[PDB]
């Protein structure tokens, strides 16, 4: 291999939760806002060299949707075993004072795609700028996620990546500080 | 917290390319959960269950001629046809790195490129340092960029110069960023 | 409430270069109508599917109702309602647990909504400003959605006044204003400009499942002619 | 680009 293009989707019940995206060499290429009914290309520029129609999409996640009834009584409703994901807190970029920097919380290995990821400035939620990507695929099958915090290093603050998963007991929380 | 019983189902259509679109592989897969069940293999042609909870799926699915016709087409009308699409973007992508030494134990962060196929040597008064060199590995931030850490265990002489030298195919010749003791 | 069109603001069917014909569908004779039905099923969060036969000539079986937010699908989940919408099939997906269709909103719950008569809602048509036209179009809903009047209003102006045409429209600009008590709020009746159409996107406006109160509410069209 | 689930 040189390359390779996955067309990765999914379906979850209870939760009736859908995904679709494309996955380039591990990097997400786009996934379908299935309520927009949109392609959300990662990087913006992406739209401007290729399309995609989102639509075209809801079509898999419906047939998936059929198939996770069907497979559910196949296996005789044989649940999914959780499995907790190895969190990763880093910056994109040396950390310099007064340098804008992103702090990347890496969720990985982890089932169901399922997560709730908050960042703490201080002890404190901080929603500011923060951003994340949709569940990426991996060749274990399991899910890796990424969340974005932008943030101006200071001696002063500390963060920590709150990640809560049904893997895990209670959230579980990944430090960072300069 | 939230305990009720989850049941997943996975699909993923992959395309696997050798020498640019020279040699294509697609496959089919379904997964209930994490277990792949049944697939169909460009290499192969059908739909093979891969557990026995495949087998039904398997073999309607290979009942239907007009279905394995568009399957064993795949590699051309989605692969390749995709390939194309997204080549300039993708497979043409070259982010070049930015590379920052700073003392920690010397530091050598690159960051911000793509692809992930890069290169990064210590050098310590123009020769190669191999011992007490220590990488974190190739990271992937997500965002169609990776950064690498490589760190250089130590000790200078008098104004010794120290050199990061990093490759890369987003660069015609070698990026070098010399910290000098 | 919301301040009416702006100069260039409204689609100019001109400019639209596709076929009308996919716009005018959404407005012909063929619409989802069901009384009293509770959703037996869900695709996504946000919709419910409703088991409504097409007795008009049996396209489908099965109804997806999209809204815009998972809210107003729990809102009417369990709830015995009135169901009533331009539906599509293009793009029209979901799985259940013979045939499918899909619409946004246009659905009503069913007890304590109903009237013992029709009401009829007044539409004074503006073709350049002039009123040539006005007509009552009914209900007997005491909260109907503005999907409903607007189907019906233009349903009516598709046959009266060849709203849409099979490749375009007589008219350039369109939109339907719909007043309640010195409040108001407007839909562009005009296809985006490209030589496409989308009817799922379109309709998606219906799914706020907006309503109006059917004894308040009043319907303005204003049409500029080519 | 072109979508490929049976």
């Amino acid at each position: 291999e040189e390359h390779v293009i996955i067309q990765a989707e999914f379906y979850l019940n209870p939760d009736q939760s859908g995904e679709f995206m494309f996955d380039f060499d591990g990097d997400e290429i786009f996934h379908v806002d299935m309520a927009k009914k949109e392609t959300v290309w990662r990087l913006e520029e992406f739209g401007r060299f290729a399309s995609f129609e989102a639509q075209g999409a809801l079509a898999n996640i419906a047939v998936d949707k059929a198939n996770l009834e069907i497979m559910t009584k196949r296996s005789n409703y044989t649940p999914i075993t959780n499995v907790p994901p190895e969190v990763t807190v880093l910056t994109n970029s040396p950390v310099e004072l007064r340098e804008p920097n992103v702090l990347i919380c890496f969720i990985d290995k982890f089932t169901p795609p399922v997560v709730n990821v908050t960042w703490l400035r201080n002890g404190k939620p901080v929603t500011t700028g923060v951003s994340e990507t949709v569940f990426l695929p991996r060749e274990d099958h399991l899910f890796r996620k990424f969340h974005y915090l932008p943030f101006l290093p200071s001696t002063e603050d500390v963060y920590d990546c709150r990640v809560e998963h049904w893997g895990l007991d209670e959230p579980l929380l990944k430090h960072w500080e300069f | 917290g939230d305990t009720r019983p989850r049941f997943l189902e996975q699909v993923k259509h992959e395309c696997h390319f050798f020498n640019g679109t020279e040699r294509v592989r697609f496959l089919d897969r379904y997964f209930y959960h994490q277990e792949e069940y049944v697939r169909f293999d460009s290499d192969v042609g059908e739909y093979r269950a891969v557990t026995e909870l495949g087998r039904p799926d398997a073999e309607y699915w290979n009942s239907q001629k007009d279905l394995l016709e568009q399957k064993r087409a795949a590699v051309d009308t989605y692969c390749r046809h995709n390939y194309g699409v997204g080549e300039s973007f993708t497979v043409q992508r070259r982010v070049y790195p930015e590379v920052t030494v700073y003392p920690a134990l010397l530091v050598c962060s690159v960051n911000g490129f793509y692809p992930g196929s890069i290169e990064v040597r210590w050098f310590r008064n123009g020769q190669e340092e191999k011992t007490g060199v220590v990488s974190t590995g190739l990271i992937q931030n997500g965002d169609w960029t990776f950064q690498t850490l490589v760190m250089l265990e130590t000790v200078p002489r008098s104004g010794e110069v120290y050199t990061c030298q990093v490759e890369h195919p987003s660069l015609t010749s070698p990026l070098t960023v010399e910290w000098r003791a | 409430s919301q301040p009416d069109p702006k100069p260039d603001e409204l689609h100019k069917s001109s400019k639209f270069t596709g076929l009308m014909e996919n716009m005018k569908v959404l407005y012909d004779d063929n619409h989802v109508s069901a009384i009293n039905v509770k959703s037996i099923d869900q695709f996504l969060y946000f919709d419910l599917i409703y088991s409504i036969k097409d007795t008009k000539l049996g396209n489908y079986d099965n109804v997806r109702v999209e809204f815009k937010n998972k809210d107003l699908a729990d809102k009417y989940k369990d709830k015995y309602v009135d169901v009533f919408g331009a539906n599509y099939y293009y793009q029209c997906y979901f799985s259940k647990k013979k045939r499918k269709t899909c619409m946004y909103g246009g659905v009503t719950e069913h007890n304590g909504n109903q009237l013992d008569k029709y009401r009829s809602i007044t539409v004074r048509v503006f073709e350049d400003g002039k009123n040539l036209l006005s007509f009552d179009v009914q209900t007997n809903k005491k909260k109907v959605t503005a999907q409903e009047l607007d189907y019906l209003t233009r349903h009516y102006l598709v046959k009266n006044k060849k709203l849409y045409e099979f490749n375009n429209s007589p008219y350039e600009t369109g939109y339907i204003k719909f007043i309640e008590n010195e409040n108001s709020f407007w839909y562009d009746m005009m296809p985006a400009p490209g030589d496409k159409f989308d009817q799922s996107k379109y309709l998606m406006m219906y799914n706020d499942n907006k309503m109006v109160d059917s004894k308040d509410v009043k319907i303005e069209v204003y049409l500029t002619t080519k | 680009a072109r979508a490929x689930s049976l």
